């Protein structure tokens, strides 16, 4: 039909920086063009028609251009609320009406982290079946991070989730829960717990019972 | 204050059908395109169809074009989209927004899962803490999606996260919102989870306690 | 020179317009013409037609208004049919014939009881009523 191919995949910059962001188009479109951000947990937003028509509200940061099919966004001071993703759409009353792939924007920033926090189960899950036990980072950068469980006391592992926030809007940093589950009896018997972090930020890994 | 809300979204069987409602506030019709845009977990935006308020005239996209159809009420401000032979494909969130190329309006979205599980409640747990100290809910071991937690009634939203679910492998999803708050105020302020799960319509509050 | 006071439309010179504005060795009174050559009688019986002889007039609802006025009430600039920028719509001549649907032209194609509006070229505002006085007035 019509193909609008979005590159990069993912772009990074601190604050204050420049990113740039492609749109390329299987046909012509005629400035035809409109780019979204959007936030998750969150509809998209309008940011620019036409292809350079900047949507009312909307900071000049934010710069539309291009025609045929080569179109370009690119967001010149950038602050820590870019942190998104962007859309590449053309509409046309008819036929039709296309959205890119997306591009995932990062803001880089000072190296933070983690605050270590470790949970118990409470007594009424207890009172159930299952045994959930949850590790808390927050609040850290860069997002990579390794986290194992053990206690009483090793490596138990295959038996853990783990779940990443989006980035921050304030202090562009992530959060992360990893959960570990079992049946009541096994942890039941043992007594005390650990959780172990290893992130660029600290400078030898974190265990916290 | 011109809105968009959304109406419908929840668990269907797959080959089943399902109509969603699009109702706008504040505003004219009138005049405008009106778009649905669906957005399945962790993917990308898809197009999928639009009406003409005016024209009546409606293009759907391929993906969809054989078994989904679009219809309005101009004088009650309302959009259908009706839905039939539902695929595990059709999963997603689904937006009602106005404009065809320039979207200027959105509804926050509501979201369709075309399976063959059940419905299940979910159960919230406290999360006990152990200066500045972490505690939380968590929402355990419902379906489907999604679950919306707020803290004292959305009093507190400083410093708090809600992790995005993660599917179990009992096949039932699972969540945890967190919030860091001051030691010292342990034995003094008052912690509640606020636990919406509205495709069960549940609705749990829970005083989280060291 | 005289092109500027003609309603032109395009694909169907300043001496045609001249000639036909003085009435200058004319049998009649030249009510349109084409560039050239000259007529006593309109597409209402490239084509220029006399503004004098487009009735700048309505009735109730003006369903049959075809004048040239382009601004709003509010006294904003049209925006043209053709164009979906700053805003999108679904009123192409091919789905609305005799209507006039050309440049940002006031109308009424649906007989609305507003009477005839047109598309800002305001982004902010999408469409509002055209200021036309009936001829009862």
């Amino acid at each position: 039909e019509l193909d609008l191919t979005q590159t990069p995949s993912s772009v990074s910059a601190a604050v204050g920086g420049t990113v740039t962001i492609n749109c390329q188009a299987s046909q012509s479109v005629s400035n035809l063009l409109a780019w979204y951000q959007q936030k998750p947990g969150q509809p998209p937003k309008l940011l620019i028609y036409g292809a350079s028509n900047l949507e009312s509200g909307v900071p000049s940061r934010f710069r539309g251009s291009g025609s045929g099919t080569e179109f370009t966004l690119t967001i010149s001071g950038m602050k820590a609320e870019d942190a998104a993703t962007y859309y590449c759409q053309s509409g046309y009353y008819s036929a039709g009406a296309t959205f890119g792939a997306g591009t995932n924007v990062e803001i880089k920033r000072t190296v933070a982290a983690p605050s270590v926090f470790i949970f118990p189960p409470s007594d009424e899950q207890l009172k159930s079946g299952t045994a959930s036990v949850v590790c808390l980072l927050n609040n850290f950068y860069p997002r990579e991070a390794k986290v194992q469980w053990k206690v009483d006391n090793a490596l138990q592992s295959g038996n853990s989730q783990e779940s990443v926030t989006e980035q921050d809007s304030k202090d562009s940093t992530y959060s992360l829960s990893s959960t570990l589950t079992l049946s009541k009896a096994d942890y039941e018997k043992h007594k005390v717990y650990a959780c172990e972090v290893t992130h660029q930020g600290l400078s030898s890994p974190v265990t916290k019972s | 204050q011109q809105q968009l809300v959304e109406s419908g979204g929840r668990l269907v069987n797959p080959g089943e059908s399902l109509t969603l409602t699009c109702k706008a506030s504040g505003f004219t019709f009138s005049t405008y395109y009106m778009s649905w845009v669906r957005q399945a977990p962790g993917k990308g935006l898809e197009w999928i169809g639009y009406i003409g308020t005016s024209s009546g005239t409606t293009y759907y996209a391929n993906s969809v074009k054989g078994r989904f159809t679009i219809s309005s009420d101009n004088a009650q401000n309302t959009v259908f989209l009706q839905m039939t032979s539902l695929t595990d494909s059709d999963t997603a969130t689904y937006f009602c927004a106005r404009g065809l190329g320039r979207i200027n309006l959105w509804g926050p979205g509501t979201l369709v899962t075309v399976s063959s599980a059940s419905t299940k409640g979910p159960s919230v747990f406290p999360l006990a803490p152990c200066s500045t100290a972490a505690l939380g809910c968590l929402v355990k071991d419902y379906f489907p999606e999604p679950v919306t937690v707020s803290w004292n009634s959305g009093a507190l939203t400083s410093g708090v996260h809600t992790f995005p679910a993660v599917l179990q492998s009992s096949g039932l999803y699972s969540l945890s919102s967190v919030v860091t708050v001051p030691s010292s105020s342990l034995g003094t302020k008052t912690y509640t989870c606020n636990v919406d799960h509205k495709p069960s319509n549940t609705k749990v509050d829970k005083r989280v306690e060291s | 020179n005289t092109i500027h006071e003609f309603k032109k439309s395009a694909k169907t010179a300043d001496q045609c317009a001249n000639r036909c504005t003085r009435n200058k060795g004319l049998p009649f009174t030249c009510k349109a013409f084409v560039f050239c050559l000259w007529f006593p009688f309109n597409s209402m019986s490239d084509l220029y037609e006399n503004k004098d002889y487009i009735r700048n007039c309505i009735i109730g609802k003006g369903g049959s208004y075809k004048g040239t006025v382009s601004i709003t009430k509010s006294g904003i600039k049209c925006q043209p049919w053709s164009s979906m920028i700053p805003h999108e719509h679904s009123f192409l001549p091919s789905s609305y014939r005799g209507k006039d649907l050309q440049e940002n032209y006031c109308r009424n194609p649906r007989g609305e009881e507003g009477g005839p509006w047109c598309f800002t070229s305001n982004p902010e505002v999408r469409y509002e009523v055209c200021d036309i006085p009936q001829c009862s007035e």
